[PDB]
RNA sequence: GACAGGUAAGUAUAGGGAACCCACU
């Protein structure tokens, strides 16, 4: 059930692999722009 | 982008080795074993093969400018 | 042509040169002139101005030419000197046990431009002719200048004890009648320092003679270095297991001392020194302990160094590096400091989230207990990055301040 | 006051390399021989290229560079060939050049490998090394469908000094004093230095005892050929060319002295 | 107090031990672009004519 | 805008992560288990700085491991891996934890300058400026992190046999000697693409622009450059050689040698190459709009900038043919030689370790791992491995002087190392002037080499000349040579 | 006179005349490329 | 742009003397041979042969500048001997060396080929 | 009328600036 250190190296690197597969590298840019378009524009229009 | 024709250091022909190296790799030889089989003794040539990245396939993924 | 490198800090930043046209697309400089220009070949670009009239040409030829600019009025001492490979090579060359065969002396002699054309009597005739680097350098030296210097590694007690004029280590330089009688040349004897051999050459012989002197030193010593060889590698960074163990013991003892001091301070048994709050006193004690540990470790590493070690070669010749540098490479890197203090508690009573609160230990406050070769644990790496950032910022600000 | 009496021993000989030893000769002579192997042995290689069409992902200079790097069998044709510059023909001629033509077009969904096989020579005696009759052909470029590559080239004589492509050798291992008897090097820790293949020493021993009267003899060579020439051909041509250079120098010296 | 000036070149610098300290290597292209005015005299008239 | 990083959660003294999680992640392709699933399961958790202030964190599970004197024993999180603290540029550095930090900082920028394959589809992009290396190579020594920077897909640099030795002195002061034979074989050769653009504007019926092959009899503003290279459309064709100040886009404008003024676009002065390709379109306003991409093959030469991954940069001092270069007992010769004087003060011990492990990996037929904080890798282990392959355990070797064949008294450190050629090339910086065009406002020399400008004899230069006392030279520099 | 251009999308050849609005007659695509010149071009294989 | 043509290394430019002779006035019986489009190969072999020659008080070579392809050989002989004669004899002896080595190598290659 | 071939006559084969940004030593 646990992870011995020898396994732990590969385990942590697999974790990082999955993280980067999921997210990418410009995830912050893409998510910020997507949130802007999706929410903020309508919020501004309504607040007007 | 493509396997260099000669080893930069010593000048041994390696351009005729990339396909065979890939064949061995898919034949499950380790990289060192494949290099030895191809005869790349000097680590200059071994580098020439190991470090190579054949970008030409990615380049060929694009359609030509002309039909 | 006048030759310049921004920023133009002093007179020697702009100096005259005679043009020689060679194929490729760069200005080719002699290595010596780099020092006055404060130039390195890391991509530095330089400007060239061509005087257009005979009057300006004469002005430059008589005032700004590098030979005339050899000695600066700023500190009445030469600005250029033998540097880098040439300096290390000459230090090795002028060692006592350097002997040259007929052919080797042959090549070096003809590279010596000012040579009179007479092969000197070899310092050894039987069982086989052999010259010495000292002989060849005596040929290089111009005129009949007399000079006395001391090699960098010259022990002080030698001057008092016996063998005063016959150095067991050959660490005393004596040029007489323009002949290197004895000693190992180094930065002390060939660099910009006052009373250096180049300085005395300029003072006695003409600036032109000193120019030829520089050129001959560089050419001959480089050609000999072709044979001699000089390198640096992991072998020169490795130390013996005994010295590794000694350094580990020193570090462990220093850590234990710091722990004892911390425990005493927490028990309140510690008391402030005059003119210092208790916290200042505690910091002073910790810093003193760690500095002593680093000094002891560096001394141990330098002792462990062998005569073949290239780091020691280079530091001794004065071409590059320092004993502190060798200590950092071999033994602990040492304490990291920001604003002249240990790493501040950026977090809440914590340098990093990975330490308990109110931890004033060496590791907690950023003491790199590992040598560069041994690598750095992530926290030590971060703290070292902080220190380097401090240095870079200091540079980037002092540039503008000093310019103004 | 006169020449040595060099002797030779071929310890190995294959189609791709020759290993031998030369004794009773000067280190200077040995090193010059090595340098001639590397640099001053004539060879035929592509040096003129005209790209009628090139749709490949690679550009014309890239393709020409690879074509030049391709080696060509030059066992005897080079000797007959004269340097293009020396030759009188206006543009090119058999005496000074060899023509090649390449023309490929990818008309299929699978990648087409334009290898040295496609290099069509005019003189059968001169051909790509791999095309000779297992070694595969030297890849030049890959073409996806709808692509083409047509070009006409000329290979001429030349030696490595002018450009590495004429260099025949593919690794010239040179050695002498396997055991460090002459002490030309200095091992701070000789024990930790692996024995040379030619080393003749007991394992406990690190290096031969210093020889004050020693001099570099028994130079070991291992010349690997790039397939352009048989290694023995490389060695013989190198010696011939060095002798030729010395003879020409003698002629020039005689002319100069006679004029003086 | 400061100006841009003609007859000035600029380029990267590389080491060259084989040059006297007072010498400077210059590319042929820069030398060609640069010219120094020389007055004609019977002494140098032939040389300048050849130039 | 609140920054945040992931962290493995710790309860009591054990990670919430488990071997089952690791296996599911391994099989992520099929079972579709993913990082999002990890986050949902709650093994990992995002933490920002403010929360970090209270979090108690551990390097690795080793800290969680019980100890004779428990330091914390109350951990709450654990690093996924310490190396993650680095960024993109810093990640490509092998053994960064063996260098003085400022050198890592320098490498962070020299990496940005390295030439490689900036994008797979470069063949179509008409980017204003681009550089493409002929033979990129993934480094023989790689941090695990570059697997995600995709450096393998788009490497920028070549693994090169480097000997850290003094040789003829031409590599002194951060200079590097280079193997001319390697350069001939394509070592570090690259191609430089420059994109020019032009458009014909019909702003006014009175005055309009047109692409064409102008003729002296009609148009007036022609230089002596030949327009034959152009075609009937005022555009050059691909595969055409071109030199500096050579018209490439013949354009003309209708005046209010008659009724036509030349507005053609010439090739940048001192430049040369071949027209890679031409594209013709209409801009937003229908006007004809042509972009021309021109490629020039840059062979590395004296003065070109190169750099390792360890803050060690230098210009190619000189190039020696293979026979001139020193050689091992084998035929191997160093592609590059770098003065040893770099390392002492620089503390780029990572450079040396990289060279050693590169030799090891090349001999072993593998890719070395230079992940920073990896206890499993150390100099002693690397040296033992290297010795196993019949080499000196520290990487030293016996080299022979190329010119004379004689052994070299010292044994040279030599081995593979990843080098990278920076965009700044001497050909793009060389510049000189003798009475070129001058500014309009003041008649002083123009600025910038693209305009054939003149160098600035600045205030400190004036002051240095004042100190020299060269009054006449100062007068010439500031008055007679600038704007009499 | 002919001035054959290759369309980007359909990769089709088509003549274009001066003052002619740039648009592939075949696909209405506005991006075209000049065909490779016919001039003699040579490259020493250095 | 400034890169010299590769052939320039070995090709004598129009009107270039392959070899030039001067007398080193500093000492008697001393000559300087400036050889163009030559390098360490010839320089080293000739120097070694001359050093082998006993009458030669002085023999050596150097490359004044690597970017240039010229070499200078300084040779001083005994008064009863000429540097020109020493140079010629050294070249002759090297030529004999090469001829002997060539024929012996041919013999060895043949013999290895048969077995 | 068109179109294909030939003969004769005329035509065609002077230079930006600012701003900002990035990067460099
Ligand atoms: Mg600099
Ligand atoms: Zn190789
Ligand atoms: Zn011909
Ligand atoms: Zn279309």
């Amino acid at each position: 059930d646990e992870i011995t250190p020898d396994l732990w190296q590969e385990a942590c690197w697999i974790v990082i692999s999955s993280y980067f597969d999921e997210k990418g590298l410009v995830r912050q840019q893409l998510d910020s722009f997507d949130e802007f378009i999706q929410m903020s524009v309508q919020r501004i229009v309504e607040d007007a | 982008m493509i396997i260099p024709v000669r080893c930069f250091t010593c000048g041994k022909i390696v351009g005729n080795k990339w396909e065979a190296y890939l064949g061995l790799l898919q034949a499950e030889y380790t990289e060192g074993d494949a290099l030895d089989a191809l005869g790349l003794k000097r680590y200059c040539c071994r580098r020439m093969l190991l470090a190579h990245v054949d970008l030409i396939e990615k380049l060929l993924n694009y359609a030509p400018l002309e039909k | 042509v006048i030759f310049n490198r921004q920023p133009t800090l002093h007179k020697m930043s702009m100096m005259g040169h005679r043009v020689r046209i060679l194929p490729w697309s760069t200005f080719r400089l002699n290595l010596s002139v780099t020092t006055p220009y404060n130039a390195d070949f890391d991509g530095d670009e330089m400007n060239l101005h061509l005087p257009q009239s005979l009057e300006t040409r004469a002005e430059i030829q008589e005032l700004a030419m590098v030979p005339r600019m050899i000695v600066t009025p700023q500190s009445n001492r030469p600005v250029m000197g033998i540097v880098q490979d040439t300096l290390t090579a000459v230090r090795k060359f002028t060692k006592r046990d350097v002997f040259l065969e007929r052919g080797e002396v042959m090549n070096l002699l003809m590279f010596l431009s000012t040579w009179d054309g007479k092969v000197p009597q070899p310092a050894i005739l039987k069982p086989r002719p052999l010259w010495t680097g000292k002989q060849i350098f005596s040929l290089i030296i111009p005129g009949h200048i007399n000079c006395i210097r001391t090699h960098s590694t010259h022990p002080d007690d030698e001057d008092s004890g016996p063998y005063k004029h016959i150095s067991p280590g050959d660490t005393k330089v004596v040029v007489e009648n323009g002949e290197l009688i004895m000693g190992i040349l180094c930065k002390k004897s060939l660099g910009t320092s006052a009373g250096s051999l180049v300085h005395i050459s300029y003072l006695e012989m003409g600036h032109d003679i000193t120019r030829l002197f520089y050129s001959n030193i560089q050419t001959v010593i480089n050609n000999w270095l072709l044979i001699e060889g000089h390198t640096i590698g992991i072998g020169d960074s490795i130390a013996d297991s005994k010295t590794y163990q000694d350094i580990q013991n020193t570090i462990k003892k220093a850590k234990q001392d710091v722990i004892e001091v911390i425990e005493k301070a927490h028990n309140n048994e510690l008391e402030p020194t005059p003119g210092n709050t208790l916290r200042q006193t505690f910091e002073n004690q910790v810093n003193r302990i760690l500095n002593d540990a680093r000094d002891k470790t560096g001394s141990s590493a330098q002792k462990s160094l062998s005569e073949y070690n290239n780091f020691k070669s280079m530091v001794v010749s004065g071409a590059k590096g320092s004993k502190i540098n060798i200590s950092q490479v071999i033994a602990v890197v040492g304490q990291q400091n920001v604003e002249g203090k240990r790493i501040p508690f950026g977090f809440k009573h914590r340098t990093l989230p990975h330490f308990i609160k109110d931890d004033y230990g060496p590791e907690s406050r950023g003491f790199v207990e590992n040598s560069y070769l041994a690598g750095l644990t992530p926290t030590e790496f971060f703290f070292h990055a902080m220190g380097g950032r401090e240095g870079l910022i200091d540079t980037a600000v002092k540039t503008a301040e000093t310019g103004y | 006051p006169y020449a040595n009496q060099p002797t030779v021993r071929i310890t190995e000989l294959t189609d791709e390399n020759v290993k031998f030893i030369i004794e009773n000769t000067d280190l200077a002579v040995a090193n010059s021989i090595r340098r001639v192997f590397i640099a001053e042995v004539p060879i035929i290689a592509i040096d003129w290229v005209q790209i009628d069409a090139n749709s490949s992902v690679l550009h014309d200079e890239f393709i020409a560079h690879r074509l030049g790097l391709i080696p060509l069998t030059s066992d005897d044709i080079v000797d007959k060939l004269q340097y293009s510059r020396d030759c009188t023909c206006e543009e090119f001629c058999p005496e000074c050049s060899v023509e090649f033509t390449l023309d490929v077009r990818c008309n299929e969904d699978q990648t087409r490998h334009v290898t040295s096989r496609d290099l069509i020579s005019n003189s059968p005696r001169v051909i790509p090394v791999t095309s000779r009759n297992e070694q595969d052909d030297i890849l030049i470029v890959k073409l996806r469908k709808g692509q083409e590559l047509r070009l006409r080239a000329y290979a001429k004589k030349g030696f490595g000094k002018e450009h590495a492509k004429w260099n025949p050798t593919a690794g010239v291992a040179f050695e002498y004093d396997p055991d460090n008897a002459l002490r030309h090097t200095v091992y701070p820790k000789p024990e930790e230095w692996p024995k040379s293949e030619y080393s003749e020493l007991d394992e406990d021993e690190s290096q031969a005892p210093y020889d004050p009267n020693g001099k570099p003899e028994r130079f070991y060579y291992n010349v690997e050929s790039c397939g352009s020439l048989r290694p023995e051909t490389i060695v013989l041509s190198a010696l011939s060319g060095l002798k030729k250079k010395l003879s020409d120098l003698q002629t020039q010296l005689s002319h100069e002295i006679q004029s003086d | 107090m400061g100006k841009r000036v003609d007859f000035s070149a600029r380029t990267v610098i590389t080491p060259d031990p084989n040059l006297s300290i007072d010498q400077v290597g210059v590319p042929r292209s820069i030398a060609a672009n640069m010219t120094f005015a020389e007055i004609v005299t019977p002494f140098n008239i032939d040389r300048l004519q050849e130039l | 805008g609140r920054i945040c990083r992931p962290l493995l959660i710790v309860e009591k003294q054990k990670l919430l992560l488990k071997k089952r999680h690791i296996d599911q992640l391994k099989e992520r392709e099929y079972n579709n288990y993913s990082w999002q699933d990890l986050v949902a399961s709650g093994v990992v958790e995002y933490i920002d700085t403010l929360e970090e202030e209270t979090v108690m964190l551990a390097m690795t599970p080793d800290d969680l491991q019980e100890k004779e004197v428990a330091y914390c024993s109350t951990y709450t999180h654990c690093e996924i891996h310490p190396s993650m603290i680095l960024g993109v540029c810093a990640s490509i550095i092998p053994f960064p934890d063996h260098n003085q930090s400022p050198r890592n900082t320098y490498q962070s920028a020299m990496g940005k300058q390295a030439m490689g394959v900036y994008i797979t589809n470069f063949h179509v992009r008409m980017d204003t400026l681009a550089h493409v290396l002929y033979y990129p190579q993934k480094p023989l020594v790689t941090t695990r992190s570059m697997e995600y920077l995709r450096f393998r897909e788009l490497p920028a640099g070549i693994n090169s046999i480097v000997a850290i030795a003094s040789y003829t002195g031409y590599n002194q002061e951060d200079s590097v000697i280079m193997n001319r034979s390697a350069v001939d074989r394509g070592f570090f050769r690259s191609v430089f693409y420059r994109s020019y653009k032009e458009q014909e504007s019909k702003k006014g019926f009175d005055q309009e622009e047109v692409f064409e092959k102008p003729t002296r009899e009609t148009c007036q503003g022609m230089r002596h450059a030949i327009y034959d290279k152009l075609d009937d459309d005022g555009l050059i064709a691909p595969g055409v050689r071109v030199s500096g100040d050579d018209v490439i886009i013949g354009k003309t404008v209708t005046l209010p040698r008659y009724t036509k003024r030349d507005c053609s676009t010439f090739l940048r002065t001192s430049e040369t190459g071949i027209v890679d390709q031409v594209m013709v379109t209409l801009n937003q306003e229908g006007y004809k709009f042509c972009k021309i991409r021109v490629r020039s093959v840059r062979i590395p030469q004296i003065g070109d900038k190169f750099a390792s991954r360890h803050g060690q940069k230098g210009t190619c001092g000189i190039q020696y043919r293979q026979e001139d270069m020193p050689f091992t007992c084998e035929g191997i010769t160093p592609d590059i030689i770098i003065n040893p004087h770099a390392i002492p003060s620089r503390m780029t011990i990572g450079h040396l370790i990289e060279c050693l492990q590169g030799k090891v990996s090349a001999n072993k037929g593998e890719i070395g791992d230079a992940t920073p904080f990896n206890d499993a890798v150390n100099v002693q282990k690397i040296s033992n491995l290297l010795s196993d392959y019949g080499y000196h355990l520290r990487g030293n070797e016996v080299l022979y002087n190329g010119f004379t064949g004689r052994k070299i008294t010292s044994q040279i450190f030599i081995g593979p190392t990843y080098y990278q050629r920076l965009k700044h090339m001497v050909d793009d910086k060389i510049h000189s002037r003798a009475r070129g065009p001058i500014q309009i406002l003041n008649r002083q020399p123009m600025e910038g080499r693209s305009r054939d400008g003149g160098l600035r004899f600045g205030e400190m230069e004036r002051d240095c000349q004042i100190a020299h006392g060269a009054a006449q030279f100062l007068r010439e520099r500031l008055f007679e040579a600038s704007d009499p | 006179q002919p001035m054959i251009y290759i369309c980007g999308e359909c990769h089709t050849e088509n003549e274009i005349k001066s003052r002619d609005p740039i648009r592939c007659r075949e696909c209405g695509y506005r991006i075209m490329y000049k065909k490779r010149t016919k001039r003699l071009v040579v490259f020493d294989a250095r | 742009m400034n890169a010299p043509p590769a052939f320039e290394s070995f090709l004598l430019f129009e009107g270039e003397k392959k070899i030039t002779i001067n007398k080193d006035t500093k000492v008697p019986n001393a000559c300087l041979f400036t050889i163009n489009k030559e390098d360490h190969t010839l320089g080293n072999i000739i120097k070694s042969q001359l050093l082998k020659d006993p009458q030669v008080l002085f023999a050596g070579y150097k490359v004044p500048h690597p970017l240039e392809h010229k070499i200078i050989i300084r040779v001083q002989t005994t008064p009863d001997y000429s540097p020109q004669e020493a140079f010629t004899n050294a070249i002759t002896d090297l030529i004999s060396e090469l001829s002997l080595l060539e024929e012996r190598f041919r013999v060895a290659i043949k013999d290895k080929q048969e077995g």
